[PDB]
């Protein structure tokens, strides 16, 4: 399947300018055959909350050939896993081979290729590794968070991302995690006779400034504490939700770098092989 | 170690380490009031009295 | 490593399964294995 | 010399696979083998450019580095981050999923050295630093003693008859300064230790059956570090080609250097004038 | 927190890449200090604004 | 435009550091050997000491795998226009075609050049890793045939210490002197050994006897050498055109096939046991010593405007060592004249006291010092 | 091409000879394992070997037909039963289903869902049967009609799901879109009252990648009373102490009782605050469990024609893993 | 995209032992049609953290034919049209007929090729189905918590079934489990209890609620619209001037869990990497038996 | 980025970061005086500029 | 298992004891071994 | 890379301080003149024929 965008009469200072963009992605909505430019396109920079919330609902696809009446894409992942294509990077931090790439509305604007004629603008998404993608999304809800090269929040969405977040963590309370949660200065005192044990606690850890602070006695022993065992069940419980936390709040990555003979790390603006995940 | 830096910088600032020769208790009484380290002075098998 | 020109004819089928005794080694495998084509020798190229 | 390999050259192939395009890889297979009993090639490294590094001066930090046990009092290891840290680069600044030194942003020459710090007595004698010596002072090496003489002590050092060593915290089993840069102490950290070499007996496994074979191995042992802005270490497979005859001879060349900037001028003149003391240049590199 | 202009900073280590004086040092005929949004004099209690 | 300037590896002095021979089944040899063997001669001592036999030994050496590859990309936009699928009926779309298998001619014509500097590179990464330093190797080869007891390597380890601090950097050292650097070089070309014979080099001078070795360089040292040291031999040298040979028939083959082995000269062996071109290229010659070497940089015809280091400049690695807050014992103390680096009258003198730092040059020549202070990353951690 | 999956099995609950080709197969974990972790899976204060009898009540047999699987649940329209009932050659069926609409509402009660214990296959096209014994033949990725049946009237084939079960999303929700390429999802229904509980199976279609929200409300009722009466039959302790109120007044208190690193013992560390986190009976996560979906692949079409059905169009099989539905 | 790896030649009875693993798999580097073994090698007592969140930076790949010369391997992650290939199970238990594998480490009493010629050694992870992995994980975690308490030691129930045959778990003390797993059970208990540690500090009066009528009833509104008790999270006291010893700004601690649990949750596999089409054999494969299977 | 930072130590004499606080922060005394786009330029030329 | 026929001479002679660390593998003896004399074959006598 | 220019322009810093006046400061070195005038002449590139 290819996808087919038509576009309208062009001047010759906005058509040039479209051939450049050969190896960027766009989010159609519904993938009949044909469709449309006025159809998939974004309205300028806004709440890139709400934005990356979006990226969610609709199916991504990367474009190949711009002609003078036709302009071909390709539906990211339908159906197949392995269809090699081509995208180029528009993130500032260069992605290396290995590893998978995950899409997130732009920062601060500016990246519009602002069509007069058509009377339109797109907004094509950058592209991050996953390392700094899952931070920068931290970093954004934490942000959201805080109200009850940085735009504000619009505290109509934020409401609902913190939803979402207060939601995954409530869960992981169980009448076992409790009996996790009893161990701390036994965890503490773990922590010191060894190096790597100290090593894997953080330094605002959020929970040495607890550990010092308060007594907490033996845990109750729950109803039939000799059938049944508390600590696998949260324990299962809570791998279940964190290897499926990260992209509830941003965007699962969509596809992995592989290159055969170019140099491993490809910069900023350069297009990069890639296969689809 | 709820001791100002002078203490932990030199040996001779201490609170705790008693002087060879004492008349009174004024150092003792200062002594125990540092338990960030369990100290302990043995007086012929009593604390003191 | 298997024979290039068989030398006499068997004239008697028999189950070979049942006389594993009679034989040394013994290698049964059920139809056409990986390791029948495989040509690879090593030499020495030259003395001096 | 005439014929110093023999070489052989396979059959070329083709091989397709789809990439968008079509990427035909060609590869053809070849081998070669050394065909003169003793050595058939030499070369003598006539010339010499610049340095590609740096000879200046970077501390060391330890803190990148794990399995020292951390003291009790949380805080006051946390005092010792946050004073030691301050005012010095590869600090282990804690940018996600790393915890590594930060890219640093220019560069005056090439890529920055890295320096280390043994104890040592202060009546050790100053004469044993004109002359190459071995940071240990146990000069044990391999190249000159048989197997056993790193660690011993009820034999003399071979390069200094007089003593045993001449540093008592730093060549000892289990010693101070073995338990810090030492191969199987599992007490290293991402920076690269200069003195990794001098402390290590775990070539023990590879014992030297030829003083040819150490001669053919120097000259060729394939690059530890790495080639970024600083001093990182570097995973042994890949590797590149660099010489260095320490490790034939485990011992280290002093450079010119002085108690005081006031002796390192152009009229040089005395070489001991009191408590400071000077340094001749005996290294390799006399211009 | 020990106030930065009493405790003094130092010689060499004031002029490390850290340190929070460089920040507020760069005139040799002012000072650049951090001080509470009010006017001068105030009241006696230090307001937290 | 520009043209492609093409290379064949035969011309190239290069060339007479190896026999180059095709072995198309090379793709299916498990690991090959040759077998040596070497009879040392023998005096006859006498006395009280028994003789001894002539000695005899065997050994063989193993080969080891390498290979070459390139990459050959062509994109869909034209490979439609090749194959004709795409081709539409037209005065246009022709064109385009043609541009297209031009294209692809031009390119399959840089990725067959590719296998030529290939061998150039992999030559010199093979011979750069089997040669020993020349400090390391004159006196070795002085010392040949006492390495038994201890005593004499302890007399061989303490001149090899001076060697590779002493003799390692010549013609950057020594630019007042001549005769010391064609001196080096004829120990360089002499401390080597001869490898087999074989029939098949014929790598003459233009008029007579056959050449001996190669001397590759930077271009850089090889100017400084072709005008104050070196003369020129000539400019020409009568070269082979053609590789070798090494197949496997009809009599190999039988035993490849039923036994497991093949040797090269089988049909040698076999009918002894029963009964039974030169070319013309301008390469630039030399005579040193009593040899004749050919002389090359090959910076230029091969390895330029290209992404690959030169594999000719090496890395040397030294470990510095320097001494920081010792005291010198009491009794060496002293001013070496009583007019000394006398201090500011009215103040005491600093130059008693034990010194804290030291002082050295950087790479440029501008003084940084190492002070206590820098020892706080490590003199202060629980690793302590 | 596509590629396929053999698996020989008994003939009790997919009957490849009474249906004709392309209708979903699961494939059914082995029991013994399922009655193993019910021991330690059931909650407190329900019974904790209820799944064993079930089991036992019920006697290697391992697929079973979508087509089987909707008639024992509670949605279903009876024409379907009777099509089962009659249509199917086997004896004492009736029976059959009835223990195993019991096997399933015991499964949820003791807290090892249903999803956990069947795995999908694609849909058979094949099969050669003994006598109470088949050998189905199901696709397992690429389209449905890339296969060869050997009926020779219809070669190819295409997916048939009962029309009673299959519940569109988008025009369901008004998302005003336009039908292009839609994805496929089984979902189950979860409802918990103790002793009184049952199952509800769906398969549901739409354009939406990330079912999440959307079943969240779509299934309003269920979770909501869902959540209150799960907890039930657990002792919950009386009315909380105060001091399970963890303080969050002593984070940034600069004057405060404190304790050295690594002594939390003997030595002083009782003027230290109590705080007793204790949680005994309120809603768990498998408390709140109400739905659990499954990708299946792509779709273009839906048309419903004829008991009643609804023929696929261009299935392009691509299964996916399993997914919970509980916040 | 076959890739071959040259092979430094060892012995024999070793290249016996070699030719015996032809159906495992091994974490490649870059995708380069030649490789070194000494590449392709990791040293077989290892932690295991490390190693799991090593395998994502790399490629997996299946060993097939070996030959005294070299051995081919095939990628998994690219791929054309996803073709079928043999693959060795190596878990501790058997997997069933269409269902997902998963790639861990031997989280378990480890096995490695030893081989002593060319000196080296090699890991090839185990292969397990999906929930019995995930569910493994949390078996192995979760008994090294219960040891770390000091309290009761065993409680007869740290099996695991599969296909009726019961499995017993082998003791935790075998090559290293008290060593080369302790990384993985501090990492994840510590991320757990501070999420929970949070979580309470944002709503300090969650736990204070009626035991089955107000806990029950926020959850249900919390899932709902957007009531949410008002600022159900209470204002948190104002932090201090962060050179103050004793700073303590919830809302980076929070940033800071996000980040660490989203990376430990991507650092686990649980995402499929193959499925079982075994077709004309036994409908369940043994261990140590091979498996014919399509890459996803 | 290199050149108004105070992070990012001395890329000629690596030991501090400036070294000369009252030139080298932007809006110091002696930028304000010799700087393009604050403009206090007069007739005379200004080599520093 | 000695050469029967050297492909070529050998131009340079060396001790090669001292050298031995360039080789894989080799054996020095005194003169004349006994084991290099005796070469016994095995041979399989038809197939079938 | 970085650590090729950082050498490059350390090289530059030395090359010009050293070798901006030839015939006026070496009139001794008759040879080293000739040898700067080769250099000049091989550095530059022929263009197109």
């Amino acid at each position: 399947m290819e996808v087919d965008i038509a576009l309208p009469t062009l001047s010759p200072g906005d058509l040039s300018a479209l051939q450049r963009c050969e190896g960027r992605v766009v989010f159609l909505e519904t993938l009949r055959r044909h469709a449309t430019l006025r159809e998939v396109a974004l309205p300028c920079g806004g709440d890139v909350l709400a934005a990356m919330a979006a990226y969610r609902r609709r199916f991504a696809a990367v474009i190949t050939r711009v002609t003078p009446h036709r302009m071909l894409a390709t539906p990211l992942g339908v159906g197949g896993r392995g269809q090699s294509l081509v995208l180029q990077n528009t993130g500032p931090f260069d992605l290396t081979n290995g590893d998978h790439v995950c899409l997130v509305p732009p920062l601060l604007g500016d990246e519009c290729l602002r069509l007069t004629s058509a009377n339109l603008e797109l907004r094509f998404p950058m592209t991050l590794p996953l390392a700094q993608a899952r931070e920068l999304t931290a970093r954004v809800v934490a942000r959201a968070a805080e109200t009850l090269q940085l735009p504000p929040p619009h505290r109509d969405n934020a409401e609902a991302a913190t939803r979402s977040l207060v939601l995954n963590m409530i869960f992981l309370l169980n009448e076992g995690a409790v009996i996790l949660l009893s161990l701390i200065p036994n965890l503490l005192t773990l922590g010191a006779q060894d190096g790597y044990a100290n090593a894997v606690i953080q330094l605002g850890s959020a929970t040495r400034e607890l550990g010092q602070l308060v007594r907490q006695p033996p845990p109750p022993l729950p109803q039939d504490h000799a059938r049944r065992f508390c600590v696998f069940e949260a324990l299962e419980a809570w791998i279940a939700s964190a290897s499926r936390l990260g992209d509830t709040l941003g965007t699962r990555p969509v596809a992995r770098v592989c290159i055969f003979d170019g140099p491993p790390t490809v910069p900023p603006g350069e297009k990069a092989a890639v296969v689809e995940v | 170690g709820n001791q100002p830096q002078e203490e932990l910088n030199h040996a001779l600032a201490d609170a705790t380490l008693l002087p060879p020769l004492i008349w009174d208790c004024d150092p003792i009484l200062y002594r125990d009031g540092l338990a960030e380290r369990l100290p302990e002075l043995r007086v012929n098998g009593a604390h003191f009295q | 490593r298997p024979a290039i020109l068989p030398s006499g004819q068997i004239l008697s089928n028999i189950e070979v399964h049942s006389h594993r005794a009679l034989f040394d080694i013994f290698k049964r495998f059920r139809s056409d294995d990986n390791n029948l084509y495989g040509a690879e020798f090593d030499a020495l190229l030259g003395t001096y | 010399e005439k014929a110093s390999e023999s070489y052989f050259m396979g059959q070329m192939q083709v091989a397709r696979t789809e990439s968008g395009g079509l990427h035909l890889q060609l590869t053809q297979p070849r081998a070669n083998v050394d065909l003169g009993v003793g050595f058939t090639a030499a070369y003598a490294a006539a010339a010499l450019r610049a340095p590609v590094t740096d000879m200046g001066n970077l501390p060391q930090n330890l803190f990148a580095t794990r399995g020292a046990p951390p003291m009790l009092d949380a805080d006051a290891d946390d005092y010792l981050r946050r004073t030691v840290n301050a005012g010095n680069r590869l600090a282990p600044v804690p940018v996600f999923g790393q915890m590594l030194p930060q890219v640093p942003a220019g560069l005056a020459r090439g890529q920055q050295s890295v320096c280390e710090f043994i104890a040592t007595p202060v009546s050790v004698d100053l004469a044993y630093f004109r002359r190459a010596c071995n940071p240990r002072g146990r000069a044990a090496g391999e190249v000159h003693g048989e197997e056993g003489l790193m660690f011993d002590h009820s034999h003399a050092d071979p390069a200094h008859p007089h003593r045993a060593t001449a540093n008592p915290w730093a060549s000892q089993r289990h010693s101070y300064a073995d338990r810090l840069y030492n191969g199987q102490y599992n007490m290293s950290g991402p920076a690269y230790s200069p003195c990794f070499k001098f402390f290590t007996p775990a070539e023990a496994v590879a014992k030297s059956r030829g003083l040819a074979r150490l001669i053919a191995d120097t000259g060729a042992a394939a690059s530890p570090t790495s080639n970024g802005e600083y001093q990182f270490k570097r995973p042994v497979g890949a590797g590149e080609l660099v010489e260095d005859p320490c490790a034939l001879f485990q011992e280290a060349y002093p450079p010119l250097c002085a108690s005081d900037s006031a002796l390192l001028r152009t009229p040089l003149g005395a070489e001991e004038h009191f408590a400071q003391y000077l340094i001749r240049d005996e290294s390799p590199l006399k211009g | 927190v020990r106030p930065r202009w009493a405790a003094p900073a130092a010689a060499d280590q004031l002029l490390a890449p850290g340190n929070a004086d460089l920040r507020l040092e760069l005139h040799p005929a002012f000072d650049f200090f951090v001080a509470p949004e009010v006017d001068v004099p105030g009241p006696f209690a230090v307001p937290q604004v | 435009c520009s043209t492609l300037s093409l290379v064949r590896f035969l011309e190239l002095g290069l060339s007479v550091a190896c026999v180059c021979t095709k072995f198309p089944e090379l793709s299916y040899v498990a690991e090959g050997t040759i077998q040596f063997e070497v009879q040392q001669p023998m005096i006859a001592r006498d006395g009280p000491h028994p003789a001894d036999q002539p000695v005899h030994n065997y050994m063989i050496k193993r080969l080891d795998r390498r290979s070459l590859n390139a990459a050959f990309s062509i994109a869909v936009e034209a490979l439609g226009l090749i194959s004709g699928e795409n081709l539409d009926g037209t005065h246009i779309s022709s064109a385009m075609r043609l541009r297209a298998i031009q294209q692809l001619a031009r390119n399959v014509q840089a990725v067959l050049d590719s296998f030529e500097r290939g061998t150039a590179d992999q030559m010199l990464r093979v011979l750069m890793e089997k040669a020993p330093p020349l400090s390391l190797l004159a006196p070795f080869t002085l010392y040949e045939g006492r390495l038994a007891d201890r005593v004499a390597c302890a007399a061989l380890v303490s001149e090899l210490k001076r060697r590779v601090r002493d003799d390692t950097f010549f013609l950057t050292k020594h630019e007042r002197n001549k005769d010391a650097v064609l001196d080096r070089l004829s120990d360089l070309v002499n401390c080597t050994a001869p490898s087999v014979a074989v029939a098949r080099m014929t790598h003459a001078d233009t008029q007579g006897r056959p050449v001996d070795g190669v001397l590759v360089t930077t271009a850089g040292v090889r100017q400084r050498l072709l005008h104050h040291v070196l003369t020129l031999a000539d400019t020409h040298a009568d070269v082979p055109v053609t590789y070798g040979e090494m197949v496997i028939a009809n009599t190999n083959l039988v035993t490849a096939l039923v036994m497991g082995k093949a040797v090269s000269n089988m049909d040698d062996v076999a009918r002894y046991l029963l009964g039974g071109g030169s070319a013309r290229v301008r390469a630039d010659l030399v005579v040193v010593g009593d040899r004749l070497v050919f002389l090359e940089a090959l910076e230029k015809r091969v390895y330029q405007a290209t992404q690959v280091p030169y594999p000719l400049v090496g890395n040397l690695d030294v470990t510095f060592v320097m001494p920081l807050g010792v005291f010198k014992p009491a009794a060496d103390r002293y001013a070496r004249h009583a007019g000394s680096f006398a201090p500011t009258p009215g103040l005491p003198d600093p130059r008693t006291h034990p010194p804290r730092a030291v002082h050295f040059f950087n790479k440029d020549g501008v003084p940084c010092h190492v002070t206590f202070e820098h020892a706080m990353g490590t003199l202060c951690h629980p690793s302590f | 091409r596509a590629r396929l999956i053999r698996q020989v099995t008994l003939a009790d609950f997919c009957e490849p000879q009474a249906e004709r080709p392309g209708l979903v197969v699961l494939a059914l974990r082995h029991p013994a394992d399922l009655a193993g972790a019910a021991y330690a899976a059931t909650p407190p204060g329900k019974n904790h070997r209820d799944l064993e009898e079930a089991w036992l009540a019920l006697d290697r047999a391992s697929v079973v037909s979508l087509n089987f699987l909707v008639a024992a649940a509670e949605n279903a329209d009876d024409a379907l039963r009777a099509h089962v009932t009659t249509n199917y050659r086997d004896r004492r069926t009736a029976a059959r289903l009835e223990r195993f609409a019991t096997v399933l509402r015991a499964m949820i009660r003791s807290h090892v869902f249903p999803h956990r214990a069947l795995h999908v296959l694609g849909g058979l096209l094949g099969h050669v049967t003994q006598d109470r014994l088949a050998s189905v033949t199901c696709v397992a990725r690429g389209d449905q009609e890339a296969a060869r049946t050997n009926d020779m009237a219809a070669r190819r084939s295409q997916v048939h799901v009962p029309a009673c079960a299959l519940m569109d999303v988008d025009r369901e929700l008004r998302l005003g879109g336009d039908d292009g390429l839609r994805f496929a999802y089984l979902v189950f229904v979860y409802t918990q009252r103790h002793r009184r509980e049952a199952l509800r199976v769906h398969v549901a279609v739409s354009r939406l990648p990330e079912l999440g929200d959307a079943l969240s409300f779509l299934l309003a009722g269920t979770r909501v009373d869902n959540a209150i009466h799960g907890t039930d039959e657990a002792d919950a302790p009386a009315a909380p102490a105060a001091a399970a109120a963890f303080p969050a007044y002593l984070f940034n208190d600069p004057r405060s009782a404190r304790c050295p690193t690594g002594r939390l013992n003997t030595p002083a560390a009782e003027a230290l605050p109590v705080w007793a986190p204790d949680m005994r009976g309120r809603a768990t996560r498998n408390s709140c469990m109400y739905a659990a979906y499954v990708r299946l692949g792509t779709v273009e079409r839906v048309v419903r024609r004829a008991l009643p059905l609804a023929h696929m169009e261009r299935f392009t099989w691509d299964v996916g893993a399993w997914e919970e539905c509980f916040f």
